[PDB]
């Protein structure tokens, strides 16, 4: 294939993981930041404390976006399949 | 049944060998 | 029995390599094969099998149940002999790593991670240099144990 | 620096008892009878028994670490 | 009626061809290897014992534990056959029975019930069930039994590893991997208790 | 004008030549083997059950679940053939019919639809399709079904693995590997749930 | 199976793992705060004393909820088997 | 490539010798096979990358993503109906 | 093969990987340093707070340097092919 | 010959790889400490920051010691070859 | 060793029978071949240990050292002109 087509495919794959990974981690990132500010406000530094909120929120994020992640992956697989005849020629 | 199919085949060969001998 | 000895040295190589934060069994396997050839171990085994014809005749005679159990108990022989060879080195590996951990524990910013990987492997290779320095004596004692087992099998 | 030293000091005396605790757990869990293996409930009981018998010596050593840490 | 010499030779060579199957499906080879597989996996060594010596020790262990049944086959079947006391057909049956009895001693009632219903046959006594149905029930029981023994063997090594990790964390060094420190302790405690001899007693004697 | 005896023998010897192909493509062997493979990789054990034992268990299971169709072949195609009641050509058709029916009960209409279009034959009823089209459709359906069952059995072991990792991370011992500690619990759950008897029973009951 | 069946199955395991881990880490999290406020009262900046109370309570949670957790997972294993014909229907 | 290597005078591709076509045909098939394989590799690679980063975010750097990713790799191939989609595309790739 | 040429091929290969790996890591290293500096200024001790920003900039870097990395890898392969007659005379 | 001479050969070989690995690693170990102490002084807690600096010097060390390590492996092979007579005699 | 095993009384080495000399010849030649061969193994084992430790130094514990060491193993053999060096010594080894 043409090198430009390879970069296109490479970029949209990296964009797919970036969107998917951020939608799952951003809720955990904010919660971890919130707990850290609260610990700083009360002048405590416990590394293992900010684990239960992050784990639960991440699990809640996975449950909430279950249909969205499946729909995104299934359409992406179909998109590559339909893009195959364009490449082979 | 199907299990006895192998048993019958071996017996026939043994009978043919026995009669031949 | 011959495979048991060589693989025990392969066990010795890999325990040192595993403790060295790390193929090192092959280094010991090759050297132990040289020990087997240099000490005329192959000639002794051939002498053992022809002696087996004398004291264990072909017609009447076979390995009994006790011989099977003695041969099945050689796994404990492997670990005990492998640990005995490496006990001095493994203590050295632990104490330097523990000393490195406690000495650098003052600042939790440094930690070790990959920096600890480099330090551990350099010392581990150095300790293996010490292990090869005195490995021959351990092999001689190990061969005596193995040869005695072989004669027990052939009832010599 | 002080916490690690006292732990090593504790391992001098408490460690020997902890070694005895580990000796008993391995000895029991290795020596199994035909009746014990074929019963699932009996295996879990020994698993809990080995678990709890471990806790008491381990707690003492860690308490010796905690007490020196505050002091 | 009795098989001719030519046909008996053909049967003998056939069983020699299937000999690896009889070891790993009818004898105690499966349980020993699975248990020894757990022991290698439990300790930090991945391939250090190597596959060759484990099978070789397992083979010798099987010949040790199968010695009563093998001798019973020798006496009941081989000796009358060699002396031409009995025909080949009954000698083969006389050799099959001790193997069936041994497989019954190492199986469970629930496992037999599942497969006898699965085969869709009629039987009332476990003693006269076909060996074709006993084999899947035997190994299924063997795998479950081996997992039980392996689980019990895995606990002390898990106990040692958790203690070392807790000690290192309690001392404050959250940077050192517990595996490197714990490995000599697991090996030392495996040697000074003579662990393999204890495992031999609980494995060879587990059949009875 | 049935096939001559010389040609009938030549046909039967050819079928024995393709016996591995018939078992691995036209039977239940593939689905059982794949599900066992997923389960083995689901736990921490890499190849502890060993490949020969897995295939040995599958061979007995695939023989038991296909005993009804095997008997139907015998009662409709073998016994009439041996009793000189059906033309050898008819007996071959009488043996192929139950095999085709069994493969259709475990196939997916989507698999038939794509292969019928692939072959380019104008057939409407999903019962008079050629074996050339049915076999790839059947094996494709068996692979997909095995993946679904494999995912089903994988989930509980994933639950244990995540819990152990989460608990270890709660205590701050991030350096400790979750896999070494997770494995005894994976063996624990599978043995008190009576996994081996359960999975083989479900696999036997799956083909219906 | 259907994309919705996967999400149902995925959420149930995610709900299960959340409940399984929460019962153990909740007591440790609260004890961590209790040690944290104690160190805030005495102004001691040591960060290793809190490991022991969390470890002891964690084992206490395992002993208290050990039977309930094992039964929940064992019934979950049976539940997937029971619904297996439904998926294969 | 092979026409210049064989040293023959060829005017049009539709009349090349068989001995110069077989090595060229198998060469193109191998290259075309790699392109189709890369298409299928990406969706499973994305799942592996996604699950690896999620585990790393929660701080567990010792859990292998391969074990966790495997159930989702299988499911993606199932609800997309992979064994029918892949084979139909392979058959359709010669038309 | 002369030893001098072997070192030249070794150096140019190591120089190429160094250029590629540094161009990718540096965007993540800068962001990780910025977040670490920010945490020190506000005196918070969250650990995984600086993971998602590193991942985003790394993925974004790969999208932007896709054309550049592809061309260099193709050029390098062509260079070795053209250098083959010099290696073996 | 005698087993002791084989031990001398294997110790000599392991000694060489120690020299090889030391020349490569030590430049990375020094940089790792330099960054770690700098972070400790500045109260910076980015654990993954000091990876590229170690990688850069490691690649640079390989390029710088390319000639020496070659000359040394080849001469070791020649040394063994010229020592083969010991075995034959 | 072999004259003891054969049970024949021979006073000098140069009068041994060929029946016992043939097994003695191959047994000794096997030892010589193993000792010569494994010494050639050592330089290629040196490369493996160096590259594996370097990869483990950077924390790249998952990269298999064997695939990385393979290009350098071939280079060592061709730089020393291995195919001529071993054969020259092997030819000169006999007497």
């Amino acid at each position: 294939m043409t090198p430009e087509m390879f970069v296109e495919l490479f970029r949209e794959a990296l964009w797919m993981v970036l969107i998917m990974v951020c939608a799952i981690i951003i809720p955990s990132l904010l919660i971890g930041l919130i707990v850290a500010i609260f610990q700083a406000a009360t002048s405590i530094n416990e590394q293992t404390l900010s684990f239960l909120p992050r784990l639960i929120v991440t699990l809640l994020a996975l449950m909430l976006f279950g249909h969205w992640m499946t729909q995104m992956l299934m359409e992406y697989f179909y998109g590559l399949i339909e893009r195959l005849p364009q490449v082979l020629y | 049944d199907f299990n006895d199919l192998l048993t019958k085949a071996i017996n026939n060969v043994n009978t043919l060998q026995k009669a031949s001998g | 029995v011959t495979q048991f000895m060589i693989q025990t040295f392969v066990l010795l190589g890999q325990i040192l390599g595993m403790q060295s934060s790390l193929l090192l069994g092959q280094l010991f396997m090759f050297l132990t094969t040289m020990f087997f050839l240099a000490t005329d171990g192959h000639l002794k085994m051939l002498q053992l099998v022809v002696f087996s014809f004398k004291t264990l005749p072909i017609g009447s005679g076979s390995l009994n149940a006790v011989d099977f159990r003695e041969m099945a108990g050689w796994l404990g022989i492997m670990f005990q002999t492998a640990l005995s060879m490496s006990l001095s080195g493994i203590i050295a590996l632990l104490t330097i790593n523990l000393s490195f951990g406690v000495m650098t524990r003052a600042a939790p910013q440094l930690n070790i991670f990959s920096l600890g990987f480099a330090f551990a492997l350099m010392v581990g290779l150095l300790l293996c240099w010490y292990i090869l320095a005195g490995l021959y004596s351990h092999y001689e004692m190990f061969w005596t144990v193995g040869e005695a087992q072989i004669c027990r099998l052939i009832r010599l | 620096a002080s916490v690690l030293i006292v732990g090593a000091i504790s391992l001098m005396w408490f460690g020997e008892a902890l070694a005895r605790s580990l000796f008993s757990i391995m000895s029991r869990l290795f020596d199994l009878q035909r009746e014990e293996i074929f019963d699932t409930a009996k295996l879990f009981d020994i698993a809990l028994g080995a678990m709890t018998d471990l806790l008491f010596p381990l707690f003492l050593v860690l308490a010796t670490l905690f007490t020196a840490a505050m002091i | 009626e009795d098989y001719s010499v030519t046909l008996q030779i053909l049967a003998l060579m056939t069983m020699l061809g299937f000999l690896p199957a009889m070891v790993i499906l009818m004898t105690s080879f499966t349980r020993i290897v699975v248990v020894m597989s757990i022991l290698r996996q439990a300790m930090g060594l991945q391939q250090t014992p190597s596959n060759q010596v484990i099978i070789g020790i397992a083979l010798f262990l099987t010949f040790f534990v199968m010695s009563p049944v093998l001798n019973e086959i020798n006496d009941k079947a081989v000796q009358p056959y060699l002396n031409e006391q009995v025909t080949a057909r009954e000698a083969f049956d006389a050799a099959q029975a001790p193997m069936k009895a041994f497989m019954l001693k190492q199986t469970r009632i629930k496992d037999l019930e599942t497969f006898v219903t699965m085969s869709g046959e009629q039987v009332d006594n476990p003693e006269d069930v076909s060996m074709a149905v006993l084999i899947p029930a035997f190994i299924t029981s063997e795998l479950k039994t081996a997992f039980q023994i392996g689980f019990m063997l895995f606990l002390p090594f898990l106990i040692i590893d958790l203690v070392v990790a807790s000690v290192l964390m309690a001392m404050g060094m959250m940077m050192l991997s517990p595996m490197i420190v714990s490995l000599p302790f697991k090996l030392m405690l495996f040697v000074l208790v003579d662990g393999w001899n204890l495992i031999l007693s609980t494995l060879a004697g587990s059949f009875a």
